[PDB]
């Protein structure tokens, strides 16, 4: 029964900070793994972050590395991606989407997410 | 920037087995575990091998010689970590693979035979059964293995040589 929807994408400059939000409805999203995917233009879906139910373990793609940091408020039962000295690579529809396979805590491949949300645009001008 | 050690089940004799018990033993640390200690001696790679030419790479940590995670082609398995100090320390371990998992479950014998559907005991161990280990943590990183036949390698392979190199 969970409902991911995505906010907090726009417009923004290079060098800019953005603020994304993986807010649910149907289910507490702190009894789910939450993982952030990304798919830039002419491009297949990409890996970003991941955080574990757990909230200990995370994991991001070698290239938002030191720039993005997952991060997780029960308070608001949201999962949040801070992205920092942003670029024109980074310009993509982001997706958030709930760990489905129960052997992992934390996956980097698509097959093991489930009950992805519509998605929010990000883009990244120069 | 890890040690490597390397061990084949294939003309695998009592002192080739011997010897790599051996050289896995001479890692293992003595002084008391200290707290923030350098990344680079925190694990040690077993780079295992069989007769079907098959090929995965266990992590070890130095201090107490338990599995922490392995890696086979170009994915990597993680037990899921008793703390941050190890979440984190674990991150730097076959860093450049693709293909990276967690499992949701640490790497102790009380889960690992609830997953296997059988005890320690029952668990024949040798050569014969470190050859298939082998292969079924290879296959498990193309979706040929399941899960109890994955644990149960996991408890051959962590008896075989942590408890062999701790004692």
């Amino acid at each position: 029964e969970v409902q991911l929807v995505e906010s907090g994408g726009g417009l923004v400059q290079a060098g800019d900070s953005l603020r994304l939000s993986c807010t649910a409805s149907g289910r507490t999203l702190g009894d789910y793994g939450v993982a952030w995917f990304r798919q830039a233009p002419g491009k297949e879906r990409e890996f970003v972050s991941v955080i574990s139910r757990s909230t200990i373990i995370t994991d991001y793609a070698d290239s938002v590395r030191g720039r993005f940091s997952i991060s997780a408020d029960s308070a608001k039962n949201t999962v949040y991606l801070q992205m920092n000295s942003l670029k024109p690579e980074d310009t993509a529809v982001y997706y958030c989407a709930v760990i489905a396979n129960p052997v992992y805590a934390t996956s980097r491949n698509s097959d093991d997410y489930g009950h992805w949300g519509q998605g929010t645009q990000v883009t990244v001008s120069s | 920037q890890y040690p490597i050690i390397n061990f084949t089940t294939a003309g695998a004799t009592v002192q080739s087995y011997t010897n790599f018990i051996r050289a896995v033993r001479g890692r293992l640390t003595v002084l008391p575990n200290r707290v923030g200690l350098p990344i680079n001696q925190r694990f040690i790679l077993v780079e295992l091998s069989n007769h079907a030419e098959l090929s995965v790479t266990l992590a070890l940590d130095v201090t107490n010689a338990y599995v922490v995670g392995y890696r086979a082609g170009n994915s990597a398995y993680f037990f899921h970590p008793d703390n941050q100090e190890d979440a984190e320390a674990i991150t730097h371990l076959f860093t450049d693979v693709q293909n990276r998992y967690t499992f949701a479950f640490g790497g102790n014998y009380d889960r690992l035979e609830q997953l296997a559907g059988n005890l320690r005991e029952n668990i024949e161990l040798g050569n014969g059964p470190l050859e298939e280990a082998i292969s079924a943590l290879y296959y498990y990183s193309t979706g040929g293995t399941q899960l109890p036949t994955l644990a149960r390698s996991f408890i051959i392979c962590i008896q075989m040589i942590s408890e062999a190199a701790r004692f």
